[PDB]
């Protein structure tokens, strides 16, 4: 929505991988933004009360900020800008290991691997932003 | 042909973007020019012994964000963020115009000159030191102008061209 | 307090019960038939889990227990490319 | 004398007295209350001055009048609420 | 919070300890699992044994080298029958040849 | 190497069937075999030629079908022991199903993925409702199959056995609780699907038959109690059954049905025989048996409609009790006994509302709305009762009262006086009546202390508010302030420029003229002896300029020093034989034409013929000796009297109250029309009540008089008639 913006946030990433943030506007269509180099920080403004989503630039993995998926700016307190720190989520082995396989395996060469039948669908299921925000509409 | 410079004049409504533009090209002061007209104007001038054409876009209208205006603004090689020394709100809005120029140009180093208009008026609310510090923080020159008396009007545009030239030799 | 894991080759691994309880299959195996605890809840035997993959799973369990809900930085878990397929199969089997 | 004395003596004398502002202003026009008490009229013009003495002061007509009761008078009417008008 | 790995023959132990802890405390903690008195048992750094007086900090390890992802390996030997035995590390099975993924 | 393999499925299932059968019904199974079966299930789901999940699920479903029927035959074969046999088999099956879910954990994950794909296609095509959608877990399937055993005609038998066995409340057979609780809890335990209502099955199969049976049983029980027990002992029986019902329902029934079963119990024995209870309602209230009244309240609290009946009965008893004490007190000429009677009734009944009624502010309303009518009786036309008696009660505890002295008790008694003050409605009458009575005290200085009455205005500070006490706060300040002006002149008289004594012994109590209720200047009069006022005139001129805005008006209403309108002795003689009007002569300029009888009567107690004394002759006087009393001497010649007498004079004060009441009738409307420009016939009525109910009583009878005044002082014509036309503009 259209509202005043008396707030600003800091985007600092602790994860080794490059971070590509996507921000939800009033329309709801996240847009690409320049990638943040690892171990850096940038001073940025923001709409008050608007969601922010942080994702990997390369393979679009999940990233957690303030132990939460969404980021909501708040009104400034006593002249102190609010700080947001990005950390790697605790991936499960099935999810973590698929990331290693996906990077190494050419996307048109899954069927040649000698694995179980069920894992073929999971391996081909590349992460997607529209899928990611679908599981956040509830609650 | 001879070198052309596409520069853009931006600022709050009523600071004098149209008056400065008309004064530079037509050499007379027009007061209460229609605030809704946004158009491009051309003039052939010589600065530092080099003749060039200035393509001056006098911006106006409502704030709006899309690809068409972003691309329209992206064509600009230099920018003039002009405020009124008797309008504190206009000076406070100067920072807002600067960021968007950086977004559309995708660079922190954009040729840009801070302009303080209406220097002939005695109701100044922004002191000179305040504007010089803001310009210094931006790494940009600051010029005080008066479209009524043409004081520093040519200086503001000529410096911006020099800023563009100094950017291009880098 | 400490569970015991045995691989196909014969290697024996001893890890904490809470560390090994993060896997649904191990939790189900421990919480199965009638419990006496005198010689129970121990020597959990995996017939088709090699020693290196079982060690990697134990390293997971330790790392996840230590780094849960932590405000500090979370370094990535390193997985060897040569063990990737077997580790993925073991993770799928154990329901990590 | 059966029970008495010469008397003809002077003793201390004490009593009560009533003070007034000496300018009634004919109870103004609509308040028709004592000039000492707070006027009902002062709730509209809202001229906060001399809270102790709401009405006892110089009037707008360069004559002794209520401070604010006659202030509204110039806004709406023209007659003089001091002369030739009683009760009503 | 260094994470160690005690391996004897085929038995493997996954425990954790602090740098302020000592080899005596490590022996105490492995005693409750191995059901063997701690006086006889001794630890190794693949080159020489560790004395009880020396603490965990001065013998190496440290948090940077000892991490949950790649915990350090500490040997252990039994000293019951009056004769020491060579450290039988017995390394794990070799991984198979990598599939078509080698590119 | 977890790679897919080839399995015949005809050997692993046979081995797995033996283990699964041992898991059910709680049979011993080897720990090593339990872990081994996990790999067999995984191997079948990843078979290389084709997945065998469908084959495994169907085979497991068939096994549960035959096992349930096997237990069904054994339970149905045995009679008279269905409940005990059902409980034993249910416990084994309940734990066996849970263990099977853990063993089939891997297969459950495959079902979830398969179900989600088909769940998104139900709208386009049912396919026979997704071919009887596989259960999300195998354990949930087992509970469904046990439900079909419940659906079997065992449902009719189990309900019949349960209702008959629970119906043993008549006797003391004491059926076993574990069998009852286990069977009843099985109805809700089998249903754990969150898509539907979890309690839907339990309510339909057991709650409906139980509630109807419970109501019918207590319908007969209630009738049998009336034919033997009297209304008093009926309550004792009711309490015991209700208390035992909660205990009985606690052990046997689900927690979700605690309130419903109690509500049905109350609606049968109570609210169906309410006429019988209401017959004794009047008798118990009149009697002093407070113990039985508690049982009235406990039963009647649950029923919504029963409470209003006992609201009126309690009010009637209070109204009759208060009138009897007040009416019998008439002609006693004692105002201090009226307050005692009201507080005693309030004090006695406030305990009853607490100790044997347990609060109930709704019942506390009966005390307030009934006692207020007792104070203002108005039926007898004598001394007006309520307004005057309350006013004449506080003075007895605040005047001198030399004989009646209770120090450190007047503060307590005056605080207790507030329990009757707010129950009155004519507070305007009391306010001005007390003001005139109060003003009579400080003027003569017969108050027993200066700080004693400070509590009175403080007690009225919050009850009456600042608006009521705006004037009454001025009485206290003036007397305190007047103690500053008198000594100010004492300091000033010693600092005269002329330095002349002037022979002055003077004291002044400065009044307000805005709040003092005493009348000023009834006539012209203004006659003052010349030899005395000359000093007093110096006081007036040398004090006004100190304030420079005040010119005090001298009065002689309450002059003293009582020596009112002194004769100045002179040197003349007259005659006085009988009655009065003996040709009074040498009367100076006082306006005393009609005041002769009031003033001349002062001296007849002392002197009659004005012929005594006149012995000594001197320039001023002799003053040879004093002998007997001198100066103020007897002082017993006062004529101010007590209560002012004159049964006509105080009638004007009450009329002045009406005149002041008339002032608010045409002035309270100013605020009403200031906010509500558009007025409605119902809007004006009770609007004054909403803002001035405490001040006075805006009865509709006298409101009709106020609107008559509103007709005048207006010239705007009221064309419409939809609403009231008394609104201006
Ligand atoms: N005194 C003075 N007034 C100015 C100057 N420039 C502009 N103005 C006044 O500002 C008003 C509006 O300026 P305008 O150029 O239309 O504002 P803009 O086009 O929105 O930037 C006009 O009525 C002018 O009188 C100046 O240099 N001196
Ligand atoms: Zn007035
Ligand atoms: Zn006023």
């Amino acid at each position: 929505v259209n509202s005043r913006e008396p707030s600003q946030v800091i985007f600092c990433n602790r994860s080794p991988r490059v971070v590509l943030p996507v921000w939800l506007n009033f329309d709801g269509e996240p847009q690409p933004y320049p990638t943040l180099p690892p171990g850096t920080g940038r001073r940025i403004h923001s709409y008050r009360g608007h969601l922010w989503l942080f994702r990997d630039a390369g393979t679009h993995d999940g990233l957690l900020v303030n132990q939460t998926e969404l980021f909501v700016p708040s009104l400034n307190v006593d002249g102190q800008p609010i700080f947001a720190n990005i950390t790697l989520p605790v991936y499960t082995l099935k999810e973590r290991c698929l990331q290693v396989v996906r990077s190494l395996v050419k996307p048109e060469n899954y069927r040649r691997l000698d694995i179980v039948r069920s894992l073929y669908e999971d391996l081909e299921d590349h992460p997607n932003v529209q899928k990611d925000l679908e599981r956040l509409t509830q609650e | 042909g001879m070198t052309e410079y596409k520069l853009v004049v931006v600022g709050a409504v009523g600071v004098g973007k149209s008056a400065l533009t008309i004064q530079l090209i037509q050499n007379h002061f027009v007061d209460e020019y229609d605030p809704t007209i946004e158009d491009s104007y051309r003039k052939q001038v010589v600065i530092d012994g080099e003749t060039c054409l200035l393509d001056i876009l006098d911006t106006a209208g409502q704030e709006e964000y899309s690809a068409m205006r972003d691309q329209y603004m992206r064509t600009g090689e230099g920018f003039l963020c002009v405020f009124a020394i008797n309008n504190t709100k206009s000076f406070e809005d100067i920072h807002h115009y600067r960021e968007q120029i950086k977004r559309v140009k995708d660079s922190e180093d954009v040729p840009m000159v801070l302009v303080g208009n209406k220097s002939d008026l005695p109701s100044r609310t922004v002191d000179t030191k305040q504007a010089q510090d803001l310009a210094r923080s931006y790494g940009i020159p600051f010029i005080e102008t008066s479209a009524k008396t043409r004081q520093g009007v040519d200086d503001a545009f000529y410096t911006l061209v020099r800023e563009i030239r100094k950017h291009k030799e880098k | 307090m400490y569970v015991k894991l045995i691989s196909s080759d014969g290697h024996e691994f001893i890890v904490k019960r809470e560390h090994a309880l993060t896997s649904g299959t191990i939790k189900a195996m421990l919480s199965g038939p009638g419990q006496f605890a005198e010689n129970e809840t121990n020597e959990v035997n995996f017939r088709e889990i090699p020693s290196h993959v079982l060690s990697k799973v134990c390293m997971y369990f330790t790392y996840k227990v230590r780094y849960t809900n932590s405000s500090t930085e979370i370094p990535e878990f390193p997985i060897a490319p040569e063990i990737a397929l077997e580790l993925l199969m073991a993770a799928n089997f154990l329901d990590c | 004398s059966g029970a008495g004395k010469k008397r003809f003596e002077v003793k201390k004398w004490n009593a009560v007295a009533l003070w007034a502002w000496d300018i009634v202003v004919d109870n103004c026009a609509i308040c028709r209350n004592h000039i000492m008490d707070l006027c009902i009229e002062c709730q509209a013009n809202q001229a906060s001055a001399t809270s102790e003495e709401c009405t006892v002061a110089w009037g707008v007509c360069n004559h002794a009048f209520h401070f604010h009761c006659i202030s509204r008078w110039l806004k709406t009417r023209q007659v003089c609420p001091l002369d030739n008008r009683e009760w009503e | 919070d260094v994470f160690l790995m005690i391996r004897r023959h085929k038995t493997t132990i996954f425990t954790d300890a602090k740098e302020s802890s000592t080899v005596f405390e490590l022996k105490r903690i492995v005693e409750g699992i191995l059901k063997r008195p701690p006086d006889e048992q001794r630890l190794y750094k693949d080159d020489q044994l560790l004395d009880d007086g020396k603490t965990l900090g001065e013998c190496g390890f440290t948090s940077q080298t000892a991490r949950p992802q790649a915990p350090a390996t500490v040997g252990l030997a039994f000293r019951a029958d009056d004769t020491f035995e060579a450290l039988c590390i017995e390394p794990f099975s070799s991984p198979p040849e990598l599939p078509d993924v080698m590119k | 190497s977890l790679k897919p393999r080839v399995v015949d499925f005809d050997e692993t299932w046979n081995k797995l069937l033996t283990t699964i059968k041992a898991v059910v019904m709680l049979e011993y199974v080897e720990r090593a075999t339990w872990n081994d079966r996990f790999s067999d299930i995984y191997a079948l789901c990843v078979a290389y030629p084709e997945p065998l999940g469908e084959r495994l699920y169907t085979e497991t479903k068939i096994f549960l079908e035959n096992h349930v029927r096997h237990l069904h035959k054994r339970v149905l074969e045995s009679e008279e022991q269905v409940l005990v046999m059902y409980h034993r088999y249910w416990e084994e099956y309940s734990k066996g199903a849970d263990y099977m879910d853990c063993l089939y954990r891997y297969l459950n994950t495959q079902f979830i993925k398969k179900n989600k794909l088909t769940e998104a296609d139900l709208q386009y095509g049912y396919g026979g409702v997704d071919m009887n959608e596989p259960l999300m877990e195998i354990g949930e399937l087992a509970l469904d199959m046990w439900r079909k055993l419940m659906v079997e005609p065992l449902q009719a038998i189990l309900i019949r056995m349960l209702l008959r066995e629970i119906k043993n409340d008549r006797g003391g057979e004491d059926p076993n609780q574990k069998v009852i609780h286990g069977v009843i809890n099985s109805f809700v335990h089998v249903e754990q699907y969150k898509k539907k209502f979890p309690l839907k099955f339990y309510q339909e199969i057991f709650e409906s038959p139980f509630l109807t049976e419970t109501g019918e049983y207590y319908k007969q029980e209630a009738s049998n109690l009336l034919q033997e027990s009297n209304c008093s002992q009926y309550m004792e029986k009711v309490l015991g059954r209700l208390k035992d019902e909660e205990i009985r329902c606690r052990k046997y029934l689900h927690p979700s049905s605690y309130t419903k079963v109690i509500h049905e119990c109350q609606q049968r024995m109570v609210a169906d025989h309410l006429q019988f209870l209401h017959a004794e309602c009047h008798n118990i209230i009149r009697q002093e048996k407070k113990n039985d009244m508690a049982n009235m309240y406990v039963l009647l609290r649950a029923v919504s409609t029963g409470l209003p009946h006992m609201i009126q009965e309690l009010q009637n008893h209070i109204h009759d009790e208060g009138l009897r004490a007040t009416s019998n007190l008439t002609q006693e000429n004692m105002p201090t006994l009226f307050v005692e009677s009201v507080l005693e009734v309030h004090g006695k009944f406030v305990q009853l509302i607490n100790t044997v009624l347990n609060g109930d502010q709704h019942f506390m309303s009966a005390l307030d709305k009934a006692l207020t009518s007792v104070v203002n009786y108005r039926e007898p036309k004598s001394v007006c009762k309520a307004p005057e008696l309350l006013a004449k009660y506080c003075d007895n505890l605040l005047k001198k009262s030399a004989k009646g002295m209770t120090e450190n008790e007047v503060e307590d008694r005056l605080t207790s006086f507030i329990t009757v003050f707010k129950y009155i409605d004519d507070k305007d009458v009391f306010q001005k009546f007390y003001a005139r009575m109060l003003a009579k005290r400080l003027i003569h200085g017969l108050s027993m202390s200066m700080d004693s009455e400070e509590a009175m205005i403080n007690k009225l500070k919050q009850a009456c508010g600042y608006e009521f006490t705006s004037k009454l706060h001025r009485m206290y300040t003036d007397m305190s302030v007047s103690a500053d002006l008198n000594n100010k002149f004492n300091n000033f008289i010693k600092n005269q420029d002329t330095v002349i004594d002037l022979g002055i012994s003077f004291q002044i109590y400065v009044l307000q003229a805005g709040a003092w209720p005493l009348t000023q200047a009834p006539s012209s009069t203004f006659a003052i002896p010349q030899e005395l006022e000359k000093s007093v005139q110096m006081f007036e001129l040398f004090y006004s300029q100190h304030f420079s805005g005040r010119k005090l008006t001298w009065l002689h209403y309450l002059c003293t020093g009582v020596t009112t309108y002194q004769m100045a002795v002179l040197l003349a003689f007259n005659n006085s034989e009988t009655v009065s009007y003996k040709e009074l002569q040498d009367s100076t300029q006082m306006n005393e034409k009609e005041l002769t009888k009031t003033i001349k009567s002062l001296l007849d107690v002392k002197m009659i013929n004005h012929d005594s004394e006149k012995e000594d002759i001197d320039a001023e006087s002799s003053f040879s000796l004093n002998m007997n009393f001198s100066s103020k001497r007897t002082k017993f010649k006062i004529t101010t009297s007590m209560q002012k007498d004159t049964p006509q004079e105080m009638e004007q004060t009450r009329s002045a109250v009406d005149e002041d009441r008339k002032m608010y009738l045409q002035a309270a409307i100013v605020r009403i029309m200031k906010a509500r420009k558009v007025l409605r016939h119902n809007a004006l009525i009770q609007e004054v009540i909403s803002q001035s109910r405490a001040r006075f009583n805006p009865s509709i009878s006298m409101i009709k008089k106020c609107i008559e005044v509103l007709i005048d002082k207006q010239y705007i014509e009221r064309s419409q008639a939809s609403a009231d036309e008394y609104s201006y503009v």
